[PDB]
C-alpha cells in the first residue's frame, strides 16, 4: 500500500420525510482499512461528536448507541471497501450530520453531508 | 521477587 | 572484552527483556479485561496462551538448536518476542475511541493478543537452554557460575522497570496522543478506567528487537531425539533432580502466591525496596561461593543440601510466631456476645439483628469498642450512621452490663489487633526476608549442577527438559492445588452475581495457617529427603 494518507468520503446523505429510510455509504482511499474497525458518529447542531454505530474488521460483531438500537444497520463491503449504513423508522432527532471514522495508524475523520430529516 | 511465580529465572 | 563477555552483555539484555515481558504480562491484565470486554475464562485463556506456547516448542527448540547456530536462534527467537510484543499493542491502534458510559442501616480483536502470547512463548522459548548451554561449553572452568550469578542479579533490574512502567503507563488514560485530556470524566480509581496498556506491551517489544540486535554480530565459536532423549529420561539421578526441583520450586510457588492473603488474615495488614539487592546479592553471593571456594559436583549439590536445609531450619520457625483467631460474630461465635458456635454453616440469627431486613450475604466488616468484629453493620444493630469520619450510632447487638457508652462509636473496615503480634509480624517478615535469601543462596545451584550430571552432548535437552517440568507441573498446577487447600478453609463465601467460584473474603486463621504452613512445609521436608538420597547415591556414584 504505498500511499500517502487515508482519503474518507462519504454519499447518500440528503433530506427525509418522517419515519422513512436512508442509506449512506463511506469508502476509503489509501492504506487498507480492511483490519480497522470502522465508525459511524454524529453531530448535531450544538452538540459534540455522538457514537452511533461501529463495524469491525470482517463484520463480524457490530456494535450500536443505546439511542439508536434494532432499526440502524451496518454492513462491510471488502471488494468495494465501503461501509453501509441502513438507517430505518427515523425520527425528528437525528437532525444531523453523519461522520466517518478510520483508524489506520492515525485517526482520521470524514467530510459528511446533512442527514435532516422532516417531522411529519 | 516479591511476587509469584518463580523459576527462578525471575522475580 | 574477549568477545565471549559480549555474549554475556547480550543474554544479560534478554533477561532482562524476558523479565521486563513476563511483569508487562502479569500487570496490565485487567486493562485488557475492562478493554475487551471479555469474561474471565477468555482472559484466562489469552493468560495461559504464553504457557501454552513456551510448552509446545521448548522441547524441540532446545534439542534442534544445541547442534546448529546458537546466538543465531537466540536472537531470532528475541526478535519473535519483538513482534509479539508490538503485536500486542498493535489491536490499540484500528479499533477507535475507547467507551465507558449504601448506607446500610437495621469483541474478536483477542485472538491478535492470543496469538501475540504465543510468539512470546516462543520468544521465551530458546535463551535459557542454549545460550546457558554456550556459557558451559565456552566459559573456563569454574567461572559459569559466577557469570549465572552476575545474570541473575541483572535480570532484576527487569521487574524494576516493569513495575515503573506499568505504574506510570497506567496512570494516563488509553488514549493518550489522540484526544484532549481535559474531556476525561473518569479517574484511575474509577471503575470503568483502562490505562494505557498498549504502551507496556510496545516498550516490551521494541526493547527485545533491541535485544535482539547484538545477538547476529556475535560469532559462532570465540576461538536421533527419542535415543537422546531417551538416555536423558533413563538417567536416574537426573530425573530424581528434576523432581526434587520440582517439589522445591513447588513449595517456593505455593508459598510466595499467598504470603500477602497470609499476613490479611493472620496479622491483619493490608496488602520492595529492600527486598529485590537482598535477592540480588544472594545470588550474586552464592555464585561466588561456587566460584571461590573451587568445588566440585557433589560439593555444590551439598551446598545447594545446606541452603535447603537452613531455609527450612527458619521455615519451621513460622509455626511459633501465631496470632490469635480474630473475634467475629456470626462465624466463630453467635451475634449476641456470649456463646460460640460449632460450626459457621447456616448459623441461627439472634435476638437483636431480628428486626434488621439486610442482606446476610453482605460483607462489610465493622467492629465496636469490644474488639469484636461484626460482619456488617446490619448486623451489629446500628441504626444510625453519620461523612469523611465513620461512626455507627446506637448500635444494638453489644452485650454489656449496662454501660451507656458501649453502644456506638464503630468505624468501618478491619480494624487492627492487639500490639502483641504485630511484633510477630516484624518477625515474620524478617524471617521472610532470611528465608528469601536463603533461597537466592540456593540459586544458582539448581542449574549448575544439570550440566554436570547429564552427558556434554545433552545439556541443552536437559536444561529444556527441567524447564518443562519447572514450567508446566509448577508453574500452573502448584498454584492450583495450593489454591484448593487454601479455599477449603474459607469462613465467609461471597455469593457472586454470575455464579460460583467467588473470592471468600475472610478465613479461619488458624487453620488456614496451619494448612497453608504444612503443605509447604511436607513438601520441602520430602524434598530435603530427596536431597539426602540424592546426596547418598551421587556420592555412591562418584
Amino acid at each position: 500500500g504505498s500511499s500517502s494518507q487515508v482519503q474518507l468520503v462519504e454519499s447518500g446523505g440528503g433530506l427525509v420525510q418522517a419515519g422513512g429510510s436512508l442509506r449512506l455509504s463511506c469508502a476509503a482511499s489509501g492504506f487498507p482499512v480492511n483490519l480497522s474497525y470502522m465508525h459511524w458518529y454524529r453531530q448535531a447542531p450544538g452538540k459534540e461528536r455522538e457514537w452511533v454505530a461501529a463495524i469491525s474488521s470482517w463484520g463480524w460483531h457490530t456494535e450500536y448507541a443505546d439511542s439508536v438500537k434494532g432499526r440502524f444497520t451496518i454492513s462491510r463491503d471488502n471488494a468495494k471497501n465501503t461501509v453501509y449504513l441502513q438507517m430505518n423508522s427515523l425520527k425528528p432527532e437525528d437532525t444531523a450530520v453523519y461522520y466517518c471514522h478510520v483508524r489506520v495508524g492515525r485517526s482520521y475523520f470524514g467530510q459528511g453531508t446533512q442527514v435532516s430529516v422532516s417531522a411529519g | 521477587x516479591l511476587l509469584v511465580t518463580a523459576g527462578l529465572v525471575l522475580a | 572484552c574477549n568477545g565471549l563477555k559480549m555474549f554475556l552483555a547480550a543474554l544479560s539484555l534478554s533477561f532482562i527483556a524476558k523479565t521486563l515481558g513476563a511483569i508487562i504480562m502479569k500487570s496490565s491484565i485487567i486493562h485488557i479485561e475492562r478493554r475487551f470486554e471479555i469474561s474471565s475464562s477468555l482472559v484466562g485463556f489469552i493468560d495461559g496462551s504464553f504457557e501454552i506456547g513456551n510448552l509446545l516448542v521448548i522441547v524441540f527448540v532446545s534439542y534442534f538448536g544445541s547442534k546448529l547456530h546458537r546466538p543465531k536462534l537466540i536472537g531470532i527467537g528475541c526478535f519473535i518476542m519483538g513482534i509479539g510484543g508490538v503485536l500486542t499493542a498493535l489491536p490499540h491502534f484500528f479499533m477507535g475511541y475507547y467507551r465507558y458510559s449504601t448506607l446500610s442501616t437495621c469483541s474478536y480483536m483477542w485472538i491478535y493478543v492470543f496469538m501475540g502470547n504465543m510468539l512470546r512463548g516462543i520468544g521465551e522459548t530458546p535463551i535459557v537452554p542454549l545460550g546457558l548451554s554456550y556459557i558451559d561449553d565456552f566459559a573456563k572452568e569454574g567461572h559459569s557460575s559466577l557469570y549465572l550469578g552476575i545474570l541473575n542479579a541483572i535480570a532484576m533490574i527487569g521487574p524494576i522497570i516493569g513495575f515503573t512502567l506499568g505504574s506510570l503507563f497506567s496512570k494516563m488514560y488509553v488514549d493518550i496522543g489522540y484526544v484532549d485530556l481535559s474531556t476525561i470524566r473518569i479517574t484511575p480509581t474509577d471503575s470503568r478506567w483502562v490505562g494505557a496498556w498498549w504502551l507496556n506491551f510496545l516498550v516490551s517489544g521494541l526493547f527485545s528487537i533491541i535485544s535482539s540486535i547484538p545477538f547476529f554480530f556475535l560469532p559462532q565459536t570465540p576461538n536421533g531425539f527419542f535415543q537422546s532423549f531417551k538416555s536423558i529420561l533413563t538417567n536416574p539421578l537426573y530425573v530424581m533432580f528434576v523432581l526434587l526441583t520440582l517439589l522445591q520450586v513447588s513449595s517456593y510457588i505455593g508459598a510466595f502466591t499467598y504470603v500477602f492473603k497470609y499476613v490479611e488474615q493472620q496479622y491483619g495488614q493490608p496488602s520492595g525496596v529492600i527486598t529485590i539487592p537482598i535477592f540480588a546479592s544472594g545470588m550474586f553471593l552464592g555464585g561466588y561461593i561456587i566460584k571461590k571456594f573451587k568445588l566440585n559436583t557433589v560439593g555444590i549439590a551439598k551446598f545447594s543440601c545446606f541452603t535447603a536445609v537452613m531455609s527450612l531450619s527458619f521455615y519451621l520457625l513460622y509455626f511459633f510466631i501465631l496470632c490469635e483467631n480474630k473475634s467475629v460474630a456470626g462465624l466463630t461465635m453467635t451475634y449476641d456476645g456470649n456463646n460460640p458456635v460449632t460450626s459457621h454453616r447456616d448459623v441461627p440469627l439472634s435476638y437483636c439483628n431480628s428486626d434488621c431486613n439486610c442482606d446476610e450475604s453482605q460483607w462489610e466488616p465493622v467492629c465496636g469498642n469490644n474488639g469484636i468484629t461484626y460482619i456488617s453493620p446490619c448486623l451489629a444493630g446500628c441504626k444510625s450512621s453519620s461523612k469523611k469520619p465513620i461512626v455507627f450510632y446506637n448500635c444494638s447487638c453489644l452485650e454489656v452490663t449496662g454501660l451507656q457508652n458501649r453502644n456506638y462509636s464503630a468505624h468501618l473496615g478491619e480494624c487492627p489487633r492487639d500490639d502483641a503480634c504485630t511484633r510477630k509480624f516484624y518477625f515474620f517478615v524478617a524471617i521472610q526476608v532470611l528465608n528469601l535469601f536463603f533461597s537466592a543462596l540456593g540459586g544458582t545451584s539448581h542449574v549448575m549442577l544439570i550440566v554436570k550430571i547429564v552427558q556434554p552432548e545433552l545439556k541443552s535437552l536437559a536444561l529444556g527438559f527441567h524447564s518443562m517440568v519447572i514450567r508446566a507441573l509448577g508453574g500452573i498446577l502448584a498454584p492450583i492445588y495450593f489454591g484448593a487447600l487454601i479455599d477449603t478453609t474459607c469462613i465467609k463465601w461471597s455469593t457472586n452475581n454470575c455464579g460460583t467460584r467467588g473470592s471468600c473474603r475472610t478465613y479461619n486463621s488458624t487453620s488456614f495457617s496451619r494448612v497453608y504452613l504444612g503443605l509447604s512445609s511436607m513438601l520441602r521436608v520430602s524434598s530435603l529427603v530427596l536431597y539426602i538420597i540424592l546426596i547418598y547415591a551421587m556420592k555412591k556414584k562418584y
